């Protein structure tokens, strides 16, 4: 967020972030499992799934 | 006459459920279905369906109560009518 | 003049009187009980039996035949279709609904009480499933009612009078179709006093 | 090639998907709808 | 402005809550902030739904 | 307005009836988009 | 016949034209749509000539230069999509911008 709204001030440009934390909310979806019992123990998959 | 839709939000809390609302209570109306509740002013069916929303006078419910009467009315007459055709 | 020795309530001679009305074409009448039926009858007809027709040189029996040469001599109005699948799909519904149900009728009426109830329940059971049916087009898979309304509609007149009522959901569909063709005003004018204190 | 030998199954669970079939979007005026029917499925 | 409170906050003085749990800051909710020398609130993120 | 072969005279016949109302059916183009795909070796198909 | 009396275009058929337009928006979208202030949906004012009129105030929603631009129109059929337009689309909602 205070990475690209920096870039974005710069130049003078309001965003709320609220729409730079709903990217990052998807740029977050996966997930690599560690312990498991259920699941392949390896691979990655959504984490709203596990 | 019709510019803006703020009051009948402010009844119809949603935007989104007032949408589906008025054009329930206008496909009634423009269709042969009903006879609007406020005076209509030579507006279409949509803006006449926004207009009684707007007085309180429709909402889900007053659609859902007036449509289950409808169809008691239909049982009514159609076992009154089935019974005719029997004699 | 054509001549249909018709059942006073047979189901079969009830298809064949409503398919007369429907073409509406004139004809002689003739009521005949299986216990003394008239002579003319035993004379051209080996096998004795109701519904059958007469047409001035031909005789027909079995109540399917004879809506097949009615609809095949008397085109307006059609009651099956052109598609020979779409023919093809109501001569199996003509069957299958026979077949299926008909044979029930015949326990009811025909067979012991418990054997009545039980597939009176059945019977009840299939018709309220398949209900939703209906539900989407007019008729019974049809936009214009046909040969297979002629089988189903009967049987279905006949229903309280087989003492066979309806849940909440398939009565609404039910009661749409019947109306649907109970008002129909072949099927009014193709019934008889014989039938009504059925319904 | 990827979906093809995994056999997967797209359920439509989506904007773009309920687009391009070309049917009511589970988002906004179209949420209500949906909702209702995934009511009808899971149930009778 | 405009996002919601993941946790009441609390004035300069401790324990005198001033907007409680999650309650939409509006502009009069900011200009009482303001009033006070509020210095970081906690909000609810929907990168933490 | 654009793909659904015959939902669009459908529509039309009705606006011309004084009521405005749809029925959606589907796309041609994806109807297309399917046979095109069954076309590769790949089998393609609605479910229900 | 109807087809035949508005290629006349019979001097009833602008009456009749003023009559389907009363109440019924339609949906104005400029080239490169940017943002969903691109699409807004107006009514229309029948108006001579060959240019569609636009409101000065809603331009830099539109990013819009009268110096050669063009629009694009759109006409929702169903009673829904009008209503749509009236209550979602309407210039008279989009004041306040979604960024
Ligand atoms: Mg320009």
């Amino acid at each position: 967020v205070n990475e690209v709204q920096d870039v974005y001030r710069l130049q003078g440009v309001k965003i709320n972030d609220k729409h730079i934390e709903v990217i990052v909310r998807q740029m977050l979806r996966k997930a690599t499992i560690v312990n498991a019992g259920s699941s392949d123990f390896l691979e990655g998959e959504q984490v709203e799934y596990s | 006459a019709r510019v803006t839709v703020q009051d009948a939000v402010e009844k119809i809390g949603n935007r989104f459920d007032l949408v589906l609302v008025a054009a329930r209570r206008a496909r009634q109306m423009q269709v042969g279905g009903k006879d609007p509740l406020v005076p209509e002013e030579n507006d279409k069916t949509t803006v006449i369906a926004l207009r009684e929303i707007e007085e309180g006078l429709i909402n889900n419910q007053i659609l859902d109560v007036r449509e289950r009467q409808e169809q008691q009315e239909q049982e009514a007459a159609e076992l009154q009518a089935v019974t005719a055709i029997a004699e | 003049v054509m001549t249909l020795f018709s059942g006073p309530t047979d189901i079969y001679s009830h298809q064949v009187r409503i398919v007369l009305a429907e073409k509406g074409v004139s004809f002689e009448i003739e009521h005949v009980e299986k216990d003394n039926p008239p002579q003319d009858l035993i004379d051209l007809n080996p096998n004795q039996s109701v519904p059958t027709l007469v047409d001035r040189e031909l005789t027909l029996w079995e109540s399917r035949i004879i809506m097949e040469y009615l609809d095949e001599r008397f085109p307006h109005p059609p009651l099956m279709p052109v598609y020979p699948v779409a023919r093809g799909e109501s001569r199996l519904y003509m069957h299958r609904i026979e077949k299926d149900w008909y044979t029930l009728m015949n326990t009811i009426i025909n067979g012991s009480a418990s054997e009545a109830d039980a597939a009176r329940k059945q019977l009840r059971e299939e018709l309220l499933a398949i209900a939703p049916v209906f539900g989407q087009k007019p008729y019974f898979l049809s936009d214009e009612f046909s040969l297979v309304d002629c089988y189903l509609a009967p049987l279905l007149w006949r229903l309280p009078q087989l003492g066979i009522e309806f849940s909440g959901p398939g009565a609404k569909e039910l009661k749409g179709y019947m109306t649907r063709v109970f008002e129909r005003d072949s099927f009014l004018a193709s019934l008889t006093e014989a039938e009504r204190e059925m319904r | 090639t990827e979906a093809a030998v995994a056999g997967k199954r797209d359920e439509l669970r989506g904007l773009k998907e309920n687009v391009i079939v070309g049917r009511l979007i589970p988002a906004g005026t179209g949420y209500a709808y949906h909702q209702d029917r995934m009511r009808r499925r899971a149930a009778g | 402005l405009g996002r919601v409170t993941a946790e009441d906050v609390l004035k300069p003085g401790t324990a005198d809550i001033l907007v409680p749990r999650n309650t939409l800051l509006h502009e009069q909710w900011c200009d009482l902030l303001e009033e006070n020398s509020v210095d970081a609130v906690k909000v609810r993120s929907v990168v933490s739904c | 307005k654009s793909d659904d072969v015959n939902g669009r005279t459908k529509m039309y016949k009705n606006i011309v009836d004084g009521n405005h109302q749809m029925e959606p059916g589907m796309p041609e183009s994806f109807n297309v988009l399917l046979k095109e795909i069954r076309s590769l070796g790949i089998n393609i198909e609605l479910e229900d | 016949a109807a087809k035949k009396m508005v290629e006349r275009e019979e001097a009833v058929v602008w009456d009749i034209l003023d009559e389907v337009i009363r109440e019924h928006p339609v949906l104005l979208n400029r080239a490169p749509t940017l943002h969903r202030l691109g699409i807004q949906a107006f009514e229309p004012v029948l108006i001579e000539g060959k240019a569609i009129q636009l409101h000065p105030l809603v331009c830099a929603a539109y990013n819009a230069d009268f110096d050669g631009d063009q629009m694009a129109v759109h006409v929702p059929l169903t009673l829904e999509a009008q209503l749509e337009a009236r209550a979602l689309m309407m210039s008279t909602n989009n004041i306040l911008s979604p960024a």
